[PDB]
């Protein structure tokens, strides 16, 4: 869940 | 002193951090609108075929109260992208729990789209593209319903929040101190979370004496807006709830799809 948020906050 | 060094520290550590994070500043957005800019002046879009003729110098990537809706979503998912981008510049910000880091990011974007809009807004209209656009209040309340009502709360904010005249120094530490919310629904660690904010407060405070001290409690009226923000927020979650409800000719981008899902 949030996986494109995470991905943003992870980059 | 040393207590008030520290808070200057941080309020220069984030005005860095947003003029890299944000390509359009509000020192730059005032002088596009005040012909100030020796700059191209902004392509004007007041009706239908200003419209059609203004796709040159704006990016779409069928009905045209449909295609605007759309671009707002477009300049929504950049902004989120942005945002998230200053959140990690905020000192401690990557340190808390990543799941508090979503759902922080998941209830600040809107509010903080809506502060940084208001920079682009006058009572007349607001830039887009990075102000290379000029979209009419007008235009925007001319399209049919629901979309005709989706822009005006936005300008009845910004027309009220840009007469305390904050400056993007101050505006950065506004953003840091709404993204640092310890009451976000489903947080697991407030208290990490209210010690930054508490923080990022005592240097938005020092920022509204120094960099305003012909104002007074500039501060006092700014906290007060950080509720009328949610309020935009609510408000404009409902009216997206309207918008998918009633139309089936269109989906939403996911990202605003993952921030609106179990939101309001």
């Amino acid at each position: 869940r949030h996986k494109i948020l995470h991905r943003l906050l992870q980059e | 002193n040393p207590e008030s060094a520290d808070l200057r520290a941080l309020a220069k550590h984030l005005y860095d951090s947003y003029i890299k994070s944000f390509p359009l500043t509000k020192a730059k957005a005032r002088a596009i609108l005040t012909g100030k800019t020796t700059d191209k002046s902004p392509f004007v879009i007041y009706d239908m075929n200003s419209l059609m003729m203004g796709e040159d110098k704006i990016k779409f990537k069928k009905e045209v109260a449909i295609r605007i809706f759309q671009g707002c979503q477009f300049h929504s998912v950049e902004a989120v992208q942005e945002i998230t981008e200053y959140a990690k510049s905020i000192p401690g910000f990557v340190n808390l729990d990543l799941n508090d880091q979503v759902t922080l990011l998941k209830y600040g974007v809107h509010e903080i789209i809506y502060t940084m809009l208001a920079s682009l807004m006058n009572k007349d209209g607001v830039l887009i593209s990075e102000g290379q656009g000029f979209m009419t209040r007008e235009f925007l309340k001319s399209l049919r319903k629901p979309f005709g009502d989706f822009m005006e709360p936005k300008f009845e904010f910004a027309v009220k929040f840009n007469a305390l005249e904050l400056d993007d120094s101050d505006l950065a530490i506004f953003i840091a101190v709404i993204i640092l919310s310890g009451d976000r629904p489903g947080l697991l660690n407030v208290k990490p979370i209210e010690d930054i904010q508490d923080n990022l407060l005592q240097a938005l405070e020092l920022q509204l004496k120094l960099n305003h001290p012909e104002s007074s409690q500039l501060f006092a009226k700014l906290l007060q807006k950080m509720t009328d923000l949610r309020q935009i927020v609510t408000e404009h979650v409902q009216l997206l709830q309207v918008i998918k409800k009633t139309e089936t000719d269109m989906s939403l981008h996911p990202l605003l799809q993952e921030i609106y899902k179990d939101l309001y």
